[PDB]
């Protein structure tokens, strides 16, 4: 479906990440940066790691396998060895419920 | 110890494994066959960077470090065993007991204060299934079974094999061994045609991550290992395609092999059944130094009497050794060698781009990182260094 | 990046050039002749430290990095071209398109998420005058003309040549070639007698420093280089003296050669006319790794039709290649090799004691330092590194 | 300079010696025999890591550094001696005087401002007793006698010998030669049987530590050395026992040799008498590089006239060279080679376990540390380095 | 059974004194603050005299290879030393330092 | 002849160097070190570099080719790889005019 209910916005602390599993599709990661919410593909583009098992530092997610990293707002690589941008998914808060797009931007 | 700290900081999932270039200390390792070491004829080898001497005395095996305490020469440059129970350094005649390494005499100075006060390093040695295992470690050893795969030590299991030195780091040999997708390199092996094997080109995995392997960290004998379960939910590939066109087919023979594949610390693969439905392959990748390993191959077949054993040996000689140990696994050897350059500067551990079937490899890296019994270091080789 | 920073700080005039041990990235370099690369027959080479594969498909040249994205093996250990437009790694059958390097299939796992989401590095390749040029650089290439000396690409200029691997750093080759005084080493070359050359032993310079060269940095096609003008105010030396006594003479032949000598980025010399008054020599010194270069020698002569071309080709094989490319330039090869030890630790760049004819070499060093298009580093070879 | 500072910090007794991997500067060293260099035939060698050229002009030896000032090539790649008193570099014809190293001409530019303003390094050379010595040092040399053992230069002493290159660091040679207990390695030498030597297996020390050696710090000729006195109060060991059983006997011949054994800076052993009561052996271990030395062996016998010398020459060639210099010292060569690995990472200098007869070695390390005339560094080799 | 070494005032804090014994291996006496300790003088790793070493608190550093021992327990404190030193009983009685001719256990 | 008039003192900013060309003879370098003037040969003794194109650090000129250096007062090498001393020329400032000796020392 177009918008996927994740959780209540209050169920995520600043600087945390939640994995969103999807029937028939690859998982997403939702990130809380301050009061804002962002989402990418959960699988690192450099390999098979889950970015939701990584470390968030401001708006940069660090992959747990090789220390590559991405900007979670843009999906662009921030650290080697990552070179392929992440798919970015729109997040909206409606009645304090977090929703993530089922299709990536562009 | 062994690798730039900037690399170890990056590989958060398995830094101890990446650091373990010289191998894991405090495990048993096979180094030769029993029939290669004769009564009173010491043999030299290098294990985990350390030069060792093995001798058979009254049929029992003893292992001393092949490095005199005095000026650090190898005793083996000129072996002088002047009594049954001793070896005498060729240089200034420091004399050591095989049994405990104690410096018991010095022929150049029998009044020396060093006599009875120093000890040359000894390691436990155990023969099992015609194979010589050395415990490259400190303190009283664990049971050998801890560091062997299931069934290897079975009473009825008859073990034959082959050993040789290969020019790659041991971990490249392990990963190649345990890698489910590497079956591709075996697609034109003579074993496939000439023993009528079913052999896919690869696997389309299915299920979640956890379902791809079974981690054993709860074996009663203390064995620690990983089973590769890719084929439990996976569709095996028998038709490989480019742009939708078939370009290659797997092998559609009758004989089903390699149902269960498992890797065990310290680095020994079990493939069951293989290379025939009624046999098993066990192979070790034993660290010699940073660049080399023993590829210590064994085949197991249950046997009930000398009739069955002798027939097994003839078949081993005429078929299994040439067709399987060589005709199949020779391609693994140069595959190992081909990875050397990427990992030689330790940057391969960061730059490798993994895909789905590498989940087996990752599970092994984590298991090895968490349950190894110590990291061998160059200081172990040269002499331990500390200010307490 | 490549050299001890204490050394780079000392050589303020030309630190980038001293740092460019692996050569200059983002230039065109010749690596072989067209006729050496046949349809569907991929060829391996190393350029600026990178292993590359070149192939010809429907007559067109394509260049891929010879290193699988997965576990970093060379594809060329066992080339598997399964369709005309792709190469399949022999290990786990990751399959790449020659035309853009896109990972387009994986035979061992057709469902893998890596498919279509990875790209093997490709480099532009262009054939001109029977020579294969690779742009070892990133993004959209500049015109080839930028990185070729004047006249190499002229319509009528017929180019023939020879290529070989020489064990010195590329910069030693460049400096030897453009060095006005090194002509001394050629005084007994078979070409001097057998082609009736006038050849001095050296030059006594005249006028000021600026007049010793012409720095070209305003050529419309963007080429960057230096002409050696030592002979414009210099007296050529035909009588070499020790303590005022004549111990050696130059050569007093009729044929005037080497009126203009120029060196151009990325490292190509033009000598005109040479080895005969109606011909030109162009030679490149192409970095392979820190210790080796291609010595890519070409002789140009205007030919107006096919009869002339064949005549030239026959003169080349019977005369120019054995007498000039070999008989004259063989001494350059061992000269280059003789400077390796002094410069190998990078200390020769500090300790060298220059004299006046080295003004040309210094002009090149400063040109190359200012106008190169980037310094190749070991990280370009292994994988570029950056921490947020 | 040469060794990890954490190792030099540990070896407080003799840090300069441990640091002296390349040898000691500002001493004389023998490098070849007089008869090996003829009039106007320059000879190359490497001494303390420096490439050198030696020439004989009007009977007299001259030594130049074999490295052109200009681009650092070896002149010896292509020797051009164009006048009796000069050598001309093959590359750009820089010309140097043998006598003082002055750059006196440049054939490729006779107006160069460098002429008469640069000096190629020279070293003093002296022939004595048929042997060529080089002072590998700066400034005015001391007398040769300072750096030779007592009696080597006596008027009557006839010296014959042999020289070869050995693959160990010079210090391992010195220590092996001066080591009282190393005599064990000679127990089966052909010399011992065929020249009926008395040769114990070793010595049980007697008296105090101070009586085990005699250090000479002489200031008449300035020689510096140590005598081994282990046999003065020590008991010779003629039977070797293990666990109280005799396993080996010494040699009970009549001839008593090696009454006095002394080692002198810069690293020359004197054994008197040897290998026969009427003769002495003097042997140098001359540093070539970190891994290599000249084993320069000489036998001396006082001879009054021409027919004594002639007779001595015949006995040397027929007997002493093959039975002693080879038949005895060949075992010293492979013993030295056996210590390389332990000392190669410099860790042997910390991890060695010394016993009582090593007091001689300790006295030498301390003497050498206190009285050497300078440590050769890699910077002496490439060019001395200093920042304001 | 007891050897007379020195007056207690004859040794500064942090100092080492060699005790030669006729017919026997030498000992080393160490002053750590106002307490005294005694060990074999010979380093167990070789033939060095520990009395020529450097005392840092209760730890003696050998001059040959930088091995070290705790002077109270005789236990190795730094590599390459591995064999414990013989410890000898010390008594101060009436401004006088005395060392047991025999090693303790 | 001897003394050569180079320039007005004020024509040189402090810490700067001026090349003085001389027909039939090697160029000189005049150094202004604060309010003091010094003169040497211009040509580095190690090569063909112009010291007037180098870097003055106090009374030490650093050559622009190899980072050799010289004390401009005494002409002696201050940094490797320079080993041959520079010719030094006496300088006098009289009435805000800079004069340099004809010959060395
Ligand atoms: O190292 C190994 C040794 C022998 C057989 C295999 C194998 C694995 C999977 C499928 C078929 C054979 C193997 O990996
Ligand atoms: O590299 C080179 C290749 C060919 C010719 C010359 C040359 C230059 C000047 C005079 C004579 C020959 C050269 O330098
Ligand atoms: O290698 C050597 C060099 C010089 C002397 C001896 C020697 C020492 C003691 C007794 C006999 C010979 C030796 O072995
Ligand atoms: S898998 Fe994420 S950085 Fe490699
Ligand atoms: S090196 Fe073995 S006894 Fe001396
Ligand atoms: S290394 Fe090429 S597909 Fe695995
Ligand atoms: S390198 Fe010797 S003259 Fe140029
Ligand atoms: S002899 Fe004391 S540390 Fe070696
Ligand atoms: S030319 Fe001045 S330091 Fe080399
Ligand atoms: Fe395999
Ligand atoms: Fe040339
Ligand atoms: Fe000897």
């Amino acid at each position: 479906q177009i918008w996927l209910k994740v959780c209540a916005a209050s169920d995520m602390q600043p600087g945390t990440i939640r994995r969103v599993n999807r029937v028939g599709a690859a998982p997403l990661a939702v990130y809380r940066v301050g009061d804002q919410f962002y989402a990418t593909e959960d699988t690192c583009t450099h390999g098979i790691a889950s970015l939701s098992e990584g470390t968030l530092d401001g708006d940069v997610i660090e992959c747990p396998f090789h220390g590559g990293a991405f900007n979670v707002c843009t999906g662009m690589p921030a650290s080697s060895p990552c070179t392929v941008p992440l798919g970015v998914f729109e997040v909206e808060v409606k009645e304090g419920e977090v929703y993530v797009a089922g299709e990536k931007k562009l | 110890a062994n690798v730039d700290e900037a690399i170890l900081k990056r590989v958060k999932g398995w830094a101890p494994y990446v650091d373990a270039k010289l191998g894991f200390r405090n495990h048993w390792y096979p180094v030769m066959f029993s029939k290669e070491i004769n009564e009173g004829e010491p043999k030299t080898l290098k294990l985990l960077g350390e030069n060792l001497l093995v001798n058979r005395i009254d049929g029992k095996l003893y292992c001393l470090k092949d490095r005199c305490l005095h000026r650090g020469v190898q005793l083996s440059v000129k072996v002088e065993c002047k009594t049954k129970s001793t070896i005498t350094c060729w240089y200034h005649a420091w004399t050591y007991r095989w049994e405990d390494g104690v410096l018991c005499d010095i022929l150049t100075n029998p009044t020396s204060a060093q006599i009875g006060r120093q000890k040359l390093k000894t390691y436990p040695v155990q023969e099992a299934k015609g194979c010589v295992f050395i415990y490259l470690g400190d303190g009283d050893p664990p049971p050998l079974a801890r560091d062997t795969p299931p069934n290897f030590l079975d009473d009825d299991m008859e073990i034959l094999g082959k050993n040789q030195i290969i020019k790659s780091n041991w971990r490249l040999a392990v990963e190649n061994g345990f890698d489910p997708s590497h079956i591709y390199i075996h697609k034109d092996s003579i074993l496939v045609k000439d023993n009528d094997l079913a052999l896919p080109l690869g696997f389309a995995p299915g299920g979640d991550r956890k379902q791809q392997t079974r981690v054993v960290d709860d074996d009663v004998v203390g064995r620690k290992g990983v089973y590769d379960l890719i084929g439990e939910h996976g569709v095996p590939v028998f038709e490989g395609t480019i742009g939708g066109e078939v370009v290659r087919e797997g092998a559609y023979g009758e004989k089903i092999v390699a149902n269960d594949i498992s890797i065990w610390l310290p680095g020994v693969l079990k493939v069951n059944p293989f290379p025939n439905p009624d046999m098993m392959q066990f192979e070790w990748y034993v660290p010699i130094d940073e660049n080399t390993h023993y590829y210590f191959q064994t085949l197991g077949k249950p046997c009930a009497n000398d009739e069955e054993r002798k027939k097994y040996e003839q078949e081993f000689e005429s078929k299994w050794k040439p067709m399987a140990l060589e005709g199949f696994n020779n391609d693994d050897i140069w595959a190992r060698e081909a990875m050397v350059d990427f990992y030689a500067d330790d940057k391969g551990w960061v730059n490798e781009i993994l895909f789905e079937s590498d989940e087996a490899i990752v599970a092994w890296r984590k298991l090895a990182s968490e349950h190894n019994q110590g990291i061998q270091t160059q200081a172990h080789v040269s002499g331990l260094e500390h200010h307490h």
